[PDB]
RNA sequence: UGGAGAGUUUGAUCCUGGCUCAGGGUGAACGCUGGCGGCGUGCCUAAGACAUGCAAGUCGUGCGGGCCGCGGGGUUUUACUCCGUGGUCAGCGGCGGACGGGUGAGUAACGCGUGGGUGACCUACCCGGAAGAGGGGGACAACCCGGGGAAACUCGGGCUAAUCCCCCAUGUGGACCCGCCCCUUGGGGUGUGUCCAAAGGGCUUUGCCCGCUUCCGGAUGGGCCCGCGUCCCAUCAGCUAGUUGGUGGGGUAAUGGCCCACCAAGGCGACGACGGGUAGCCGGUCUGAGAGGAUGGCCGGCCACAGGGGCACUGAGACACGGGCCCCACUCCUACGGGAGGCAGCAGUUAGGAAUCUUCCGCAAUGGGCGCAAGCCUGACGGAGCGACGCCGCUUGGAGGAAGAAGCCCUUCGGGGUGUAAACUCCUGAACCCGGGACGAAACCCCCGACGAGGGGACUGACGGUACCGGGGUAAUAGCGCCGGCCAACUCCGUGCCAGCAGCCGCGGUAAUACGGAGGGCGCGAGCGUUACCCGGAUUCACUGGGCGUAAAGGG
RNA sequence: CCGAGGGUAGGGCCCGUGACUGGGGCGAAGUCGUAACAAGGUAGCUGUACCGGAAGGUGCGGCUGGA
RNA sequence: AGGGGCGUAGUUCAAUUGGUAGAACACCGGUCUCCAAAACCGGGUGUUGGGAGUUCGAGUCUCUCCGCCCCUGCCA
């Protein structure tokens, strides 16, 4: 089904995974669905970890399944907090 | 040298001999279903017909053949068996075709 | 890398008097303030009229061994001139100074690019604080340029900073003589730089 | 399924020489047999897989050394078989230029032949300490005494160029009949089966006498190449016996000698009668995977040293001694332009003989200072020990005595 | 924000016109030379043949057992061997093996690209809504006995469990025939008749968690169809029988000649049909002032293929790379009746070629499959290795240092050059030595709290003892091309239309800046050259932007 | 029935090759003559036809790019 | 690695009873010329594949070795 999860980029030596909704059968750094953030699990810069909620939060709600370490990041932003 | 794909292999044909079956059968049954149509045989024809409707309408449930499929072919045995009970028919045992 | 080799004497091929070494260069014995023709077997015979492209290529060797840098690095600079904004006859320049180990010379800790390489090379030099040893290094405006502690107590260290009591360094430079500081303030202009070199030329050698 | 060498006992490299039909090949066939049953880690040979070469088998004759492994609860042995005849002299001295103690073998019908000769005087040249007889095909017409004649010619011949012949232990008996009743005799003991006990005579006599060499793993390292195969999928395999140091899986090496300039490499393998070798030591007989190397760039007479030890050199200023014509060498004299073939480890490079100022000849006996520019550069050190060969008859023997470039 | 020309036809000139040079680009190869690091990148040929190992599994929280070791001895002991509960080997059953990885052989095609259509359709797993989950019956492996077989393994008889199959019931609903209404290619409401549902499993047990069943909505992924675009040859000009259309059938998820009977005679073509050749297509890549021209290797997307040729089965999906069946070639086994294999998955061999790599380390991260979960599988992948193949950064030193060693080379014998170059004096500190030492890793999971939001706590590093950092510390690689003009750079000697150079024009015939060497010089520098290929200059296929009286060119 | 493949037969296109044979391009200083360039010593050239060791000659018509 | 062939001036080739090696064309030298071509004079200019062997004396007969071609081998 469609997923939320992370698809490298950058160089070797430094990771730079960009968060996106896909097909779980696409290949890994392939063609997504939407993009909805980004996470420099290196984080160098008061900018390591982007992520539009309004959308992560339609996904979501439409069956897109996250990963584990797709979750944390999402939750990291607050997609979840309702109060 | 070999895999355990196999299973997946044997547990097929059983499958295929399944279904096969459930398939036969459904031909078979809407043949003999016709022939009486067209004879005229009235009841013991719907008789016939809406004993497959239903053997058709269970290989849906399962693997064998499947929705739109099962009902293509019915729409082809009733649509079918009503345009033979006309030749003098009025069908007299109105069991599964309705007027 | 780095030429390295007898340096006097493209002062002379040139005919310009090159200043490669500081001290010595403004010694009573430049070479070029002693025999003032190329080099070789020949150099003092009657100069042939120099084709269009013989004045370019001169002109740009000129400015290119001013600065001890390689062809490869000299033009691959000059090509990224060429796409910024505004004229690159200037801008290149601009980059040509921006160059680190070339400020820690336009700053006195060294008294010749070579010189000024070797310091920037052995850790010698601090840019903002943390120390950089990549000569290639392009100080952006507003930044520090200085002598990092373990060196300061250096016979070189001291020497030319020495020298820098009562001098004044380009108008684009700020120093602080006492403690080996200085700020590349702004980046330097065409006019600034009094260089014996027609930058419009080294433009028209890399065109055709 | 090719398992690992379990290095129990000390390794010694024995050969085995004489002339022709005299018992060479199933003699060794024997000792694979006869040491099989008495103890495992042997894995039998027999008359015709010895020799599994085409022609070899179905022509009848012995062409390319064997390589046969068999040991005792003593001491463990690979050996070396030479082919007899002469033409194939150039394979028998490959196989000698190795072996620690060579087998001798003659026969008490024909006696002592031409290459009973040859051989035992390639070995004296080649560097084979220590030599044992084995006289074979004894089972023939009572002699009372005549067998005796042969101990009594053989010891002759080899107290004839520096062997201690008179001590050399000279077992009697047949090949044949103690290998036949052991070929439809598997499992069995010795002190029961007649002739089978005259080989064990010669196999202890063996881990007696003959020494086990001083052997250092401390120097360099060097593996004088005796032969090359392309091991399908695996990739180009070097075999030969080691000289100095060791060597494992993973550690670079240079082929020197015999070519243009020396490629270095990483060895991917070791091994030891397809025994997965963990790191094959001095005086041991391998086989080197070499890493993506082409049979094209190995060749039987380089070396396989450690990088930056002993590089390759073509003229060479060494001093040499000359085998009078009495030794069975040379009965003339020849000129600063005498080419000749040298012998380095196992291969013959041929090279010019400059002679220096003032030696207008040289004859017979004799050992002066000259110079030699080969043809092939080869791997050459400061002292290396050759021979000096040419139209069928060693002529002398020195060292490097200097190194030109 | 963008446009440079030069050499060469003549005694000389202008024009025409071709050749050639100066720029840039490359999966390169070859020669000489070669110190370090980082990021990239590396069979262009045989889609040749390939030894070996490994690349797909996973669930006991679906089911029954085989085996090994503990709880209580069924009985009082071993007996009709029953449970409690974690390890083990298959079986049965589920979900995944259709994705991930490989390749470009084939393909001129709706294959691709682009924009649309589907009232002509499908979609496992995942979300959201509604309704259920009631009863019954049975088989087949596993295992035991017998028989065959060398082996790969298959046949007879006998039980056995399930979320396996089968049958009835309920029918929120859904399917199918005919009729009405609305709408308008098969869509939406509706009526009578007929037909179709399902499985338990674990617990912390009238309640949760996980499954199950049918139906609607939604996502994601797809099938099909249509407009337009997509190379050369016209010395390929006519092509076509399922051929074009119809009616009615079969087929499919679905339209359709897709397949079949029947009827008719059509359909297509100079706007290039038919045929032949070549070729995976695009995003993009290179070049260009641009318009153009060339290109499709890394990476991303789509197609196609999986020894060669065909086929269907299971399945939401394949007519299926490590599934099946047949044929072919080929290699291999045999106990001679039958068995075995397919690296265009990873690493690797060999053959071919001018030429293209490790049988590496690790699941630590990211992603995938199965699972309640722990976690197992993951040659995807993250890394390391080899090659100056490429781009980028770095070193071989820095400052002094003579009207100026020597050696070598010119010399109007007075002198000149190599040259501050060297030596030499200090100065620094690649290497090496010793020491600390990573980021990449917070969550799965546990705890206060509703397994909610939110908070706190714990494990996990292949790369690596590497990067980076501090202390001490040695001057410690340089080559390659070129110097007649174009084109930066000249002298001597040797040679004597010889030897040889040569991109074009040309050099060499006894004073050769052109050959060979030497000195000197120019260019670049861990590289420099050579060959090959594309664009440019070339307004030299001219749309931008050409021409045809005599230069090629007006048709009799 | 269809159907991969195999067989028998007859065609079509292509790559390679073949005794012999035709002309062509290119190669400092070999042989014959002398067609053209100046009425080039017979104005030249041209289509066609015949003839000749070779350039070429002749016929008929045409051209001027001849006087 | 083991068999079998082949190596004569510059280029094609002849002398093998064992006897300095010629024949043609090249080629070099000289005269003439700026230099060749022609002409005229004059010179075999060779590593008989290399090195040894036997021999009074080897192109030949032995042998060893180098390069090339041909066939057969060759899994640690
Ligand atoms: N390439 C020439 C073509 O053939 C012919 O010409 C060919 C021959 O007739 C002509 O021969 C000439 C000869 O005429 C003249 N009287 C003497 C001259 N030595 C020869 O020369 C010819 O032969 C010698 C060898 O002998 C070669 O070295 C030379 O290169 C070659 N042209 O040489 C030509 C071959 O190169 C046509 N006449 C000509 O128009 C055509 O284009
Ligand atoms: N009488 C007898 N004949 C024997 C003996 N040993 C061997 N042979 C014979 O010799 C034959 C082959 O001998 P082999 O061992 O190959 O000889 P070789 O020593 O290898 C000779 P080369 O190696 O040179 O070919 C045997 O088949 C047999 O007839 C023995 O002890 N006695
Ligand atoms: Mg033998
Ligand atoms: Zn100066």
């Amino acid at each position: 089904m469609v997923k939320i999860r992370l698809a490298r980029f950058g160089s070797k030596h430094n990771p730079h995974y960009r968060i996106v909704v896909t097909d779980a059968r696409r290949k890994r750094d392939g063609k997504y669905i939407e993009k909805i953030g980004y996470y420099d699990p290196r984080k160098t810069t008061p900018d390591w970890l982007k992520v539009d909620v309004e959308r992560a939060r339609y996904w979501l709600s439409v069956g897109a399944q996250p990963t584990d370490t797709a979750r944390r990041l999402l939750r990291q932003a607050g997609v979840f907090r309702q109060e | 040298r070999n895999l355990s794909a196999l299973k997946r292999h044997r547990q097929s044909l059983k499958r295929r001999l399944r279904n096969k079956a459930k398939k036969s059968a459904i031909k078979t049954l809407s043949k003999k279903a016709i022939q009486l149509a067209q004879e005229g045989k009235a009841e013991e024809a719907l008789k016939i017909m809406r004993k497959a409707e239903s053997l058709i309408d269970k290989a849906a449930k399962g693997s064998t053949l499947h929705k739109n499929a099962a009902a293509r072919r019915k729409s082809r045995l009733m649509r079918k068996v009503r345009q033979l009970l006309e030749a003098a028919g009025a069908p007299l045992i109105g069991g599964g075709l309705s007027a | 890398g780095r030429y390295i080799g007898p340096v006097c004497r493209l002062c002379r091929r040139e005919g310009v008097k090159l200043y490669l070494k500081g001290e010595r260069c403004y010694s009573p014995k430049c070479a070029m303030e002693r025999r003032p023709y190329p080099p070789g077997q020949h150099g003092q015979k009657r100069a042939r009229r120099p084709s269009d492209y013989a004045v370019r290529l001169r002109e740009k060797q000129k400015l290119r061994r001013i600065y001890g840098i390689s062809e490869r690095q000299f033009r691959n600079l000059f090509e990224e001139a060429s796409k910024k904004k505004g004229v690159t006859g200037s801008v290149f320049l601009g980059l040509l100074e921006s160059r680190l180990d070339n400020v820690v010379y336009r700053l006195g800790f060294a008294v010749s690019r070579r010189q000024a390489r070797q310091l920037v090379r052995h850790g010698h030099i601090t840019v903002n604080g943390r120390r950089v040893d990549l000569p290639s290094y392009r100080v952006r405006p507003g930044d520090e340029i200085a002598v990092a502690e373990k060196s300061r107590n250096l016979e070189l260290i001291r020497q030319n900073l020495e020298a820098m009591k009562g001098r004044k360094v380009g108008p684009w430079l700020s120093l602080d003589v006492e403690g080996m500081k200085g700020k590349f303030l702004r980046l330097p202009d065409r006019e600034d730089l009094a260089l014996p070199v027609n930058e419009q030329l080294v433009i028209e050698f890399y065109s055709r | 399924a090719k398992g690992e060498f379990i290095r129990t006992k000390p390794h010694v490299n024995v050969g085995t020489i004489g002339h022709v039909d005299h018992g060479k090949t199933t003699l060794t066939a024997a000792l694979t047999f006869v040491t099989a049953a008495e103890n495992p880690n042997v894995e039998v040979k027999d008359y015709g897989d010895i020799d599994k070469a085409p022609e070899e088998r179905a022509r009848g004759i012995t062409i390319n050394t064997a390589h046969v492994e068999y040991e005792t609860a003593k001491r463990h042995y690979s050996h070396v078989d030479c082919p007899g005849h002469a033409d194939y002299i150039k394979n028998m001295i490959t196989g000698a230029a190795q072996m620690d103690g060579a087998i001798l073998v003659v026969s008490a019908a024909d006696g002592p032949m031409p290459q009973t000769r040859e051989h035992i005087l390639l070995a004296r040249q080649v560097g084979v300490p220590y030599i044992v007889v084995f006289m074979n095909k004894v089972d023939m017409v009572d002699d009372p005494e005549l067998l005796d004649l042969v101990e009594m010619e053989v010891r002759d011949l080899l107290n004839q160029y520096e062997f201690p012949g008179d001590e050399v232990p000279v077992i009697r008996g047949s090949a044949l009949l103690a290998l036949e009743q052991m070929h439809r005799n598997p499992k069995t003991r010795r002190g029961e089966n007649e002739w089978v006990d005259k080989i064990w005579e010669l196999l202890d006599a063996i881990d007696e006498y003959i020494p086990t060499p001083v052997r250092d793993v401390d120097k360099p390292f060097l593996m004088p190449v005796e032969d090359v195969f392309t091991i399908t999928g695996r990739g180009t395999v070097a075999t030969g016996r080691i000289e100095r140091g060791k060597v494992k899986v993973g550690d670079e090496v240079e082929i020197v000698g015999l070519a243009p300039e020396t490629r270095k490499t990483v060895v991917t393998g070791v091994e030891m009668h397809r025994k997965t070798l963990q790191e094959g030591i001095a005086g041991d007989n391998v086989g080197v995977l070499l890493r993506g190397v082409s049979r094209e760039e190995v060749e039987r007479g380089q070396v396989l040293a450690k990088p930056g030890s002993i590089t390759p050199h073509t003229k060479f200023e060494a001093s040499v001694y000359v085998l009078k014509k009495e030794e069975g060498g040379r009965h003339t004299g020849f000129f600063s332009g005498y080419r000749p073939q040298f012998y380095f480890r196992t291969t013959d490079v041929t090279g010019v003989v400059q002679l220096p100022p003032g030696v207008e000849m040289v004859m017979p006996g004799d050992n002066v200072t000259f110079t030699v520019e080969l043809i092939k550069p080869v791997a050459l050190e400061e002292g290396l020990r050759f021979a000096i060969r040419e139209g069928g008859r060693t002529v002398g023997a020195g060292v490097v005595t200097k190194i030109l470039e």
